[PDB]
């Protein structure tokens, strides 16, 4: 039980980090509507740039709307679950050591 | 300390070795490249859709060297004159 | 890079856990065992 | 008190542990983006006196050098689809002598066109 | 037991020690294969403006310039496009400009 509480803590921490990084990425892309898709590219000093294609997306608002809301909810839930696992370990060693 | 020295020497930024990138095919150079010593090559086949150039602020002295590094034929495109030294010249047609 | 290096940031949480554990090596279980005289205070600091 | 002595001892052990963990993370990074091999970085080889490359080194930006050579056992070839241009410029950067190989037939543009022998 | 817990702690210490040794080993291998010295590797350096300079001869094999790649040369310097005992052929379809050793 202690081992799995620690494992849940580390997995939730990894999820928090990945969600935060993905949100930080999505804060800095400019995206346009492509046929049944979205083309999100990043501004560059040189005229060339790297873009990404999100298929099966009618309008990019779904990426700029409910997607970032979903990321925020996911990171909030992940941090809450990580806190729960950490305090579970805390009580475990407060009754164990 | 040694690994930080490596990271400072090679400038391992977030995206690879600076502007240089290494892929499956080979080097992809997202920066200028000025070399101090003579380079070598095998072919220069520019992709269709662009014009391969050769420029300088001075003469372009195309030449050939034998095994003793002695000049046999030369083609110096300078500012005023375009000389073609050698042992001959020719202009042929397709049929010979 | 994001799948390799941010796998180490959890070691910072590992430190935080270790520190908060070590600031409590006697605050975890103050009573411990052999809990005699559990309604008063017994301590001295002056030789008589 | 040997108690806090042991406590700080394995606290230092913990610090050495975290430094080792982060060092392995950085070295796995340094191995990954480098395609590292005992031959050399990437698919090329950085040899002792030079560096040999067997791949299509597409320069997405200009090049500069002083001497462009060809290999001793292979003949340099340079080709395109529209044309290949050799240029030379004056001190003010004005291109003055052109050796252009157009789509059909060669052009030379200059103020003079000599031909000599080796002597 | 305190002795057994200490012995497992010693095993932890030993495994950490060997992990650090192999980390140092692979770091030396990284140092040596690129042939890095106190100044740096004897291959190249990254000038801070972005100018990728090199330090010695280069064997680039094939080259395929894609975008905005004008093979030039340094100021007040001469491009010396020499074929060491090999011809030089400017080719385009049928059109050829061949500069061989004696023609
Ligand atoms: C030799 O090859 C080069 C590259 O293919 C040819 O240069 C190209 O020339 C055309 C005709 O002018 C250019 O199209 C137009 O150029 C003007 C600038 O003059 C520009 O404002 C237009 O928007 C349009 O692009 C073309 O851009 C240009 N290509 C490059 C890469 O510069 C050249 O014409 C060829 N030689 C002969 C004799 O055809
Ligand atoms: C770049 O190309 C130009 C054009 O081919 C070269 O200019 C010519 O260079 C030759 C040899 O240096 C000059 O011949 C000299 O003639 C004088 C007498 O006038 C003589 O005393 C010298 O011993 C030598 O034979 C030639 O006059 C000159 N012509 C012009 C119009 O400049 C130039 O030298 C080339 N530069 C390099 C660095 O390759
Ligand atoms: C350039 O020199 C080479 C080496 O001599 C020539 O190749 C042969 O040269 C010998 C003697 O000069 C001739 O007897 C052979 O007939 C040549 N063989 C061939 C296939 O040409 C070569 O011919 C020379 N090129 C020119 C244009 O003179």
């Amino acid at each position: 039980y202690f081992v799995l509480s620690a494992l849940g803590l580390v997995v939730c921490v990894l999820a928090v980090a990945f969600a935060a990084h993905h949100y930080s990425l999505l804060t800095h892309l400019t995206c346009e509507n492509a046929p049944d898709s979205c083309q999100c590219k990043l501004p560059s000093s040189e005229p060339l740039s790297r873009t990404f294609v999100y298929r099966d997306v009618t309008d990019c608002t779904s990426i700029t709307g409910t997607f970032q809301v979903f990321l925020l909810v996911q990171m909030v839930l992940n941090l809450v679950c990580g806190l729960v696992c950490l305090v579970a370990c805390f009580v475990m060693w407060k009754h164990r050591y | 300390a040694m690994t930080i020295w490596i990271l400072k020497v090679m400038n391992f930024t977030i995206d690879g070795m600076g502007n240089l990138r290494i892929t499956e095919k080979g080097l992809k150079l997202e920066g200028d490249s000025e070399f101090l010593q003579p380079l070598y090559a095998k072919e220069i086949q520019s992709r269709p859709g662009n014009a391969l150039y050769f420029k300088s602020a001075r003469n372009v002295t195309v030449n050939i060297l034998n095994d003793q590094t002695k000049v046999l034929t030369q083609l110096i495109t300078g500012p005023k004159a375009v000389e073609a030294y050698g042992k001959k010249f020719e202009v042929k047609t397709v049929s010979g | 890079l994001h799948t390799v290096i941010p796998a180490v940031v959890v070691a910072a949480i590992l430190l935080i856990a270790g520190i908060i554990a070590m600031i409590c090596y006697r605050k975890k279980r103050k009573g411990k065992l052999t809990l005699e005289d559990q309604a008063t205070f017994i301590k001295k600091g002056v030789p008589i | 008190i040997y108690g806090w002595r042991k406590r700080c001892l394995y606290l230092l052990v913990l610090l050495l542990l975290i430094i080792l963990v982060v060092n392995l993370a950085l070295t796995i990074w340094i191995l990954k983006v480098m395609w590292f091999s005992p031959t050399g970085m990437g698919h090329l080889h950085v040899t002792k006196d030079g560096l040999r490359l067997e791949g299509e080194s597409e320069f997405l930006f200009p090049l500069y050098a002083k001497e462009i050579h060809s290999r001793v056992d292979s003949s340099l070839l340079l080709q395109s689809t529209q044309n290949v241009t050799v240029n030379a410029r004056n001190s003010d950067g004005e291109v003055t002598g052109r050796l252009k190989v157009g789509p059909q037939m060669v052009e030379v543009q200059s103020q003079q066109f000599q031909i000599n022998s080796r002597e | 037991l305190r002795g057994r817990k200490g012995n497992l702690a010693i095993c932890v210490i030993v495994l950490l020690f060997l992990l650090a040794v192999i980390n140092l080993i692979i770091t030396l291998v990284i140092w040596a294969v690129i042939r890095i010295g106190p100044n740096g590797c004897d291959s190249m350096e990254f000038h801070e403006s972005g100018l990728l300079r090199f330090k010695q001869v280069s064997d680039m094999g094939v080259i395929h310039p894609l975008y905005k790649s004008t093979v030039g040369g340094r100021r007040n310097e001469n491009l010396v496009i020499t074929g060491n005992n090999q011809p030089i052929v400017f080719q385009q379809g049928t059109t050829k400009l061949s500069v061989e050793k004696n023609k």
